[PDB]
RNA sequence: CCGAUAACGAACGAGACUCUGGCAUGCUAACUAGUUACGCGACCCCCGAGCGGUCGGCGUCCCCCAACUUCUUAGAGGGACAAGUGGCGUUCAGCCACCCGAGAUUGAGCAAUAACAGGUCUGUGAUGCCCUUAGAUGUCCGGGGCUGCACGCGCGCUACACUGACUGGCUCAGCGUGUGCCUACCCUACGCCGGCAGGCGCGGGUAACCCGUUGAACCCCAUUCGUGAUGGGGAUCGGGGAUUGCAAUUAUUCCCCAUGAACGAGGAAUUCCCAGUAAGUGCGGGUCAUAAGCUUGCGUUGAUUAAGUCCCUGCCCUUUGUACACACCGCC
């Protein structure tokens, strides 16, 4: 086995998270593991902004950097055991996950 | 049936000449419940005309720094000055008010940019736009520099400033202003 | 027709609040009630003499709207805008003795208790005080 | 309660060795004092036990003897030490709130005693420069020129 | 008699202030955050909480039992979410278990009114700029 | 001389206790997100951390 | 315009000169009592809640910063 | 003001009306529901801008010989 | 948990992390024909795949000069070992690699070709390569003193915009 | 852009593009977001209501032991195009007004050829040449200095008060950060002591889970003050108490009590700005062992005026004159 997972995928990229949310979802269906739904997380949004100039000269003209990062959540949930029966992760570069049980 | 502040009907308000009664917006179909809507007036030319002249003394009456957001507060002593007129004069407050712009409104002007006569090389008559706009700020001008440092306060300067200026007594700023505006275009006929 | 703390204004409701705790006096009121400011921003003492009872009587009244409140919570309702003189403003918070002692009389009337967790809340008699209060200075402003 | 001017109504008193005006209120007539404030002047009044809402000019002298006793010995009367100005004198080390011209010759003595043993916030009073170490380069020119 | 399932959950917006009002049948009351529409901290704008009731009268809002909950914005913004959504509320209630004869002939009422009781305000805020204080104003200049 | 002089002037923090983990400079730091770079090595590399603008 | 040096206290003179024409005029406001009696005003706020008290003069706003007071209605 | 259209639009516009014709008609809706697959447009903005300046020149081209 | 880092600290290091390794990978395999580094990160392990025209010269003799700059990479970010493989791949058309050709006319200068003409063979290079244009300028002290820029241009050449970004291929 | 047309065919820039804000009761999804309903409760009314009212009290993803996505979040999609109507127009390119509409001009980012002896060799293990290199211009350690003051200037903050100050009560945000490779230094709930600054224990949080429902300020509601250099202003200055550090004097910062100085709206001059804008107002990040009068962002309140012109300062195109070409700061 009675087990509950949660697996959380954290990326820069939302076509990328997109994707693997999908077929990881629809592998589960197909495997009839019943899926709790993808949750979106808020997006994180690292902001730099820094002085363009490396002298100080100039008209002050600051350049803002951004970094967006995108989570999801999907609660894989099955009567029976779930670990033995999903081992495949199909994970690209850039993507980052995470595998939690209820207990964590 | 409106009853702006609770009371003051607006529909025995009557504007005596025609020149500004597409501008001043005491009429049934502008009577409101109360001097404060966001109503996007400036977002094009001439939008302002509808918009309600106890909204605009109410813009125009929060000024110099340390009252620019404070419509509440300017809410307020519009209506404390609006109480204050009744009981002084007996009439409607928004009688006493568009009297008071449509004898503050100065009648002619006078602008130019070469070498002056007196003050502009010509004068010239203004739009009843410019009338409406002229005679709120002169009143509020008034009122500010009324109540600026005497215990007299904001709420009954307001309210003598619209009450002189309704008659025409030559003791409102707003008027005193308006006869040398009219005497210096007069000058630069 | 039943009324709550919530169906009358605060404002003459804490007013009176306070004169009941005043007049039914039983509170642990310390002894530097005369001295002390009731914040680090403030700048001279309350002009009010029985300012505790005041006080005492908005506790229980923001106890009442969210329960769980501890002494810092209570310094962030009480804190105010620091002039800093020439320097610009900022905001402070309350003087966190004045809460926990207002607190602490509050549990000496036994109208406030600990939760399970941290802060404290409101117990049934004192909810019932509160509202008794309530229906009572509603009926002071009707009639 | 709103009456006429009383009769025994002075209109400046004369407390320690200055007048203060009774025209104003009595929680702010006697911080013309020099070494009393608004915190002081309340907090005295208050453990005086004299109401608030009065003006100076008719208190009686009772009160005002009551006032001036307090502010004198404000030890014993339950002010709190914290609240003092001359607290752990550099002289005695005995805390005293210190309220008249006796206020003017301990600055006095103090800056003296800064001068004497040549320390820098002495030397910088000498000068009349500013000794809390303030930019001098570019304020402080009225006091100057 | 004893009809259920008679509600509609309708939101109002103005600067980043939201305010659901939840109508629903039964005798006719309004609230906001458990407090009653009468009674709310700036007072100077209990005409404008009232104003839809000013209007439209007390017999259409007296089969409705509406409650309103905001969390977000200030004081004035929170106080046009809350009579743009208890009008909102009231439209779409008469839409939905009433006739639009009677919706149209108290929305008509609504816009030739205020059109900002029923259409939320677009206009939200502006970035501020690294030259000067504020969105669009530039920090002093000096060419000497 | 020796170890007893050489480096005991402590840097446990204040400017001198933190550098550029790229060019060793010791003014402009970044220190949000434990980025430790310098302000101008952080436009040199932030395509390569992942920074980019958007407006 | 050099200095007011408004009463602080009512005398003789003044205290009839309130209490024989104030409640006779339309408008009765603290700034204005305070300006015609040549008092300081906070002098003109007790006596006008004493006037009150006394019930010879209808109060009207009651603000915060702005106190409106009127005349008794005759007829 | 600044309604002006450009060349990458009314090129675009004049292909798809000398090639579709039949098929393009009076509705912008329905002219820019033809574009998707008469025509690969990288954004939706420009499809929509060049089904009304298409619908423009149809209403000239019904009117009169457009040298299109 | 309190032993892993946040997210927004974690996506930093990984940034950290490749600049670099390709800013390593860049001074040291300057010569090989250089052109990008990808890695591709697990729970499991890590594989760096370097994208360089010359494989058979970035892999020594027997595979020693990767082993090195395995084992160099092993030991500066530390690594639990054996948790890292690296890989090299040639690139598919080399004209189009803005980092490659670059590199290339730097070694052309240092060899001492002219720069006139080495920058007319990389620009007809590219071309050949097949590119809807190209952009070379060259700076310095070209002739005397005086530091002159020549800017040698052919094709289609955007410059503002979003599509530059993957349109255009700088270095 | 339409059009003419010794030009034809192109290329860059502009536009297109990306992000952002506004509408989606349409779709997907939510125990790290909730709503509705129901059940335990706690309180008021109990005259009698009782499917009465309040609850940020406890529960119903604790797995069978409710549903749903309106509110929040974030993805795929839609939506706006001068599309429709009237007028003007060579009846073209387009412009004006209006209807319906969330929106009929949301703000940014990117940004051509050619240049400047514009700024940085004090960002770099970017760097040529020159200088120094053991009594060092390397490097380390101690102290001082970068703050130093007859004076002038620039960006700012605080004010000159009653449209206010004080005192108390009531009541509302959104960006965004938070425990470290070196590297020691995180955000803090709650309880207790202290008047305050602070201190002492218990926890939570590597985070839509905790701070935090970010109880912010302004504002609102009542009190006192009363036209005075006054309860405006808080500079200067004395004494005392804590915090950081290895160290606080030339005061790091903070707290308390005293002193209330100029300042009563500012000459000649001059800056910025067209709608959620200016301005008032606070709150985050950077700097940070200690810390913001700075800067970069965020939210709250919210206007006056204008929909024009080339008059001043400039910019673009065409014609024209030139003795200028380092180009009118020219030449003579
Ligand atoms: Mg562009
Ligand atoms: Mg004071």
């Amino acid at each position: 086995a009675i087990h509950r997972i949660r697996i959380t995928l954290t990326s820069r990229n939302v076509k990328s998270l997109e994707k693997v949310c999908a077929d990881l979802i629809r592998g589960a269906k197909e495997k009839n593991l019943k899926v709790k739904g993808p949750v979106r997380m808020p997006t994180k949004t690292l902001r730099i902004t820094t002085r363009k100039t490396p002298c100080g000269e100039g008209s002050k003209t600051w350049d803002r950097f951004q970094m967006r990062i995108h989570k999801r959540l999907i609660d894989l949930h099955s009567p029976s055991e779930i670990v033995k029966q999903i081992t495949s992760i199909s994970i690209e570069p850039g993507v980052e996950v995470e595998v939690t049980i209820a207990d964590a | 049936d409106i009853k702006l502040f609770g009371k003051w009907s607006t529909d025995d308000v009557q504007i005596n000449d025609i020149s500004l009664q597409d501008y001043i917006a005491v009429k049934e179909k502008y009577a409101k419940y109360l001097p404060h809507s966001a109503g996007r007036y400036a977002a094009k030319r001439f939008r302002k005309a509808q918009c309600p002249i106890v909204e605009r003394l109410t813009n125009s009456m929060m000024m110099h720094g340390r009252n620019n957001g404070k419509k509440l507060m300017t809410v307020r002593i519009v209506k404390h000055a609006f109480e204050i007129i009744h009981l002084l004069t007996g009439e409607n407050p928004l009688q006493v008010l568009v009297n008071a712009i449509i004898n503050s409104g100065p009648r002619e002007d006078s602008t130019r940019i070469g070498r002056a006569g007196t003050v502009r090389r010509q004068a010239v008559d203004v739009s009843p736009l410019r009338r409406v706009n002229q005679a709120i700020w002169l009143l509020c001008t008034g009122a500010r520099e009324a109540a600026f440092r005497n215990i007299k306060t904001i709420a009954e300067c307001l309210a003598d400033e619209l009450i002189n200026a309704a008659k025409g007594s030559s003791n409102s700023y707003a008027i005193k202003k308006k006869d040398e505006l009219e005497r210096v275009a007069k000058s630069n006929r | 027709p039943g009324v709550t703390v919530k169906d009358v204004n605060q404002q003459e409701f804490v007013r009176a609040l306070a004169a009941f705790l005043k007049k039914s006096g039983k509170l642990k009121v310390p002894e530097w009630v005369d001295t002390v400011k009731l914040a680090k921003h403030k700048e001279l003492a309350p002009y009010d003499e029985n300012w505790f009872y005041t006080r005492a009587a908005s506790t229980a009244r923001h106890l009442y709207l969210r329960g769980g409140a501890g002494v810092g919570s209570m310094t962030k309702i009480y804190g105010g805008r620091q002039r800093n003189g020439v320097m610009p403003s900022h905001f402070s918070r309350g003087s966190k003795s004045v809460a926990r002692r207002v607190l602490q009389a509050l549990e000496g009337l036994k109208m406030v208790e600990k939760d399970q967790d941290g802060g404290r809340k409101l117990t049934p008699q004192g909810q019932r005080d509160l509202d008794r209060i309530a229906g009572q200075v509603a009926a002071a402003n009707k009639k | 309660m709103s009456l006429v001017i009383p009769e025994k109504f002075q209109h400046i008193l004369r407390v320690l060795n200055t007048n203060i005006d009774g025209r104003r209120k009595i929680a702010f007539a006697i911080t013309a004092i020099k070494g009393v404030g608004r915190r002081y002047a309340h907090v005295v009044l208050r453990k005086a036990d004299i109401d608030l809402t009065k003006r100076a000019g008719e208190l009686t002298e009772d009160e005002v003897e009551r006032v001036i006793t307090i502010m004198q010995n404000p030890r014993q009367y339950k002010i709190p030490d914290w609240f003092l100005n001359r607290q752990k004198d550099v002289k005695d080390g005995k805390y005293s709130q210190v309220l008249a011209n006796g206020l003017d010759n301990k600055l006095r003595e103090d800056l003296e005693r800064l001068k004497k043993i040549r320390a820098h916030r002495g030397l910088r009073h000498f000068w009349g420069l500013r000794v809390r170490g303030q930019h001098t380069k570019t304020t402080g020119r009225r006091g100057r020129t | 008699s004893k009809g259920p399932l008679q509600s509609v959950q309708v939101f109002g917006r103005k600067k980043t202030a939201t305010a659901v009002a939840h109508c629903k049948r039964g005798n006719g009351l309004i609230k906001v955050n458990g407090r009653p529409l009468e009674m709310i901290e700036p007072r100077t704008l209990q005409y404008k909480l009232l104003e839809p009731v000013l209007l439209l009268g007390k017999e259409r809002f007296a089969g409705v039992d509406i409650r309103v909950r905001v969390k977000g914005g200030g004081h004035v913004a929170q106080i046009y979410a809350i009579r743009q959504s208890i009008s909102k509320a009231l439209v779409a209630y008469y839409q939905k278990y009433v006739d639009e004869a009677s919706k149209k002939e108290i929305k008509d009422i609504l816009i030739q009114y205020d059109r900002t009781l029923l259409v939320a305000d677009p206009r939200r805020c502006e970035s501020k700029k690294f030259g000067g204080p504020g969105a669009r104003a530039r920090y002093q200049k000096s060419y000497r | 001389g020796h170890q007893q002089l050489y480096w005991s002037h402590p840097r446990k923090f204040g400017q001198g206790s933190r550098s550029c983990r790229v060019c060793s400079n010791r003014h402009g730091l970044i220190r949000k997100y434990g980025l430790n770079m310098c302000r101008q090595c952080f436009r040199q590399y932030a395509k390569d951390i992942g920074f980019i603008k958007l407006d | 315009r050099d200095k007011l040096n408004n009463l602080v206290l009512f005398d003789k003179a003044t205290y009839d000169k309130l209490c024989k024409e104030v409640p006779n005029y339309k408008l009765i406001t603290p700034a204005v009592v305070s300006e015609r009696l040549k008092i300081r005003g906070s002098l003109a706020r007790a006596a006008l809640q004493e006037l009150l008290s006394k019930g010879l003069i209808k109060l009207v706003s009651k603000h915060r910063a702005q106190v409106i007071y009127t005349r008794n209605t005759k007829g | 003001m600044g309604r002006v259209r450009t060349k990458t639009v009314k090129k675009a516009a004049r292909v798809i009306i000398e090639k579709y014709y039949t098929r393009l008609g009076n509705d912008f809706h329905t002219n820019k529901r033809v574009c998707e697959e008469i025509a690969i447009i990288p954004s939706k903005k420009l499809r929509n801008k060049i089904a009304g300046y298409v619908t423009h020149l149809m209403k000239r081209i019904q009117r009169g010989p457009v040298r299109g | 948990m309190a032993v892993q880092i946040s997210k927004k600290r974690k996506f930093v290091a990984d940034g950290i992390f490749k600049a670099e390794l390709n800013e390593f990978l860049t001074r040291e395999l300057a010569e090989d024909g250089y052109s990008g580094v990808e890695v591709r990160v697990t729970p499991t392990r890590t594989e760096i795949i370097i994208l360089a025209t010359r494989t058979q010269n970035v892999l020594g003799e027997k595979g020693r000069r990767i082993r090195e700059l395995t084992a160099v990479v092993q030991k500066r970010f530390g690594f639990p070992e054996g948790s890292v493989e690296l890989y090299a791949e040639k690139v598919a058309t080399r004209g189009l690699c803005a980092i490659a050709q670059a590199e290339s006319l730097r070694y052309k200068l240092l060899g001492g070709l002219a720069v006139r003409r080495a920058c007319y063979g990389v620009l007809r290079f590219i071309m050949e390569s097949g590119a809807k244009g190209c952009e070379v300028v060259v700076s310095g002290k070209l002739r005397g003193q005086r530091a002159k820029s020549m800017k040698f241009v052919d094709g289609l050449m955007i410059h503002s915009g979003d599509p530059v970004n993957y349109y255009v291929d700088t270095a």
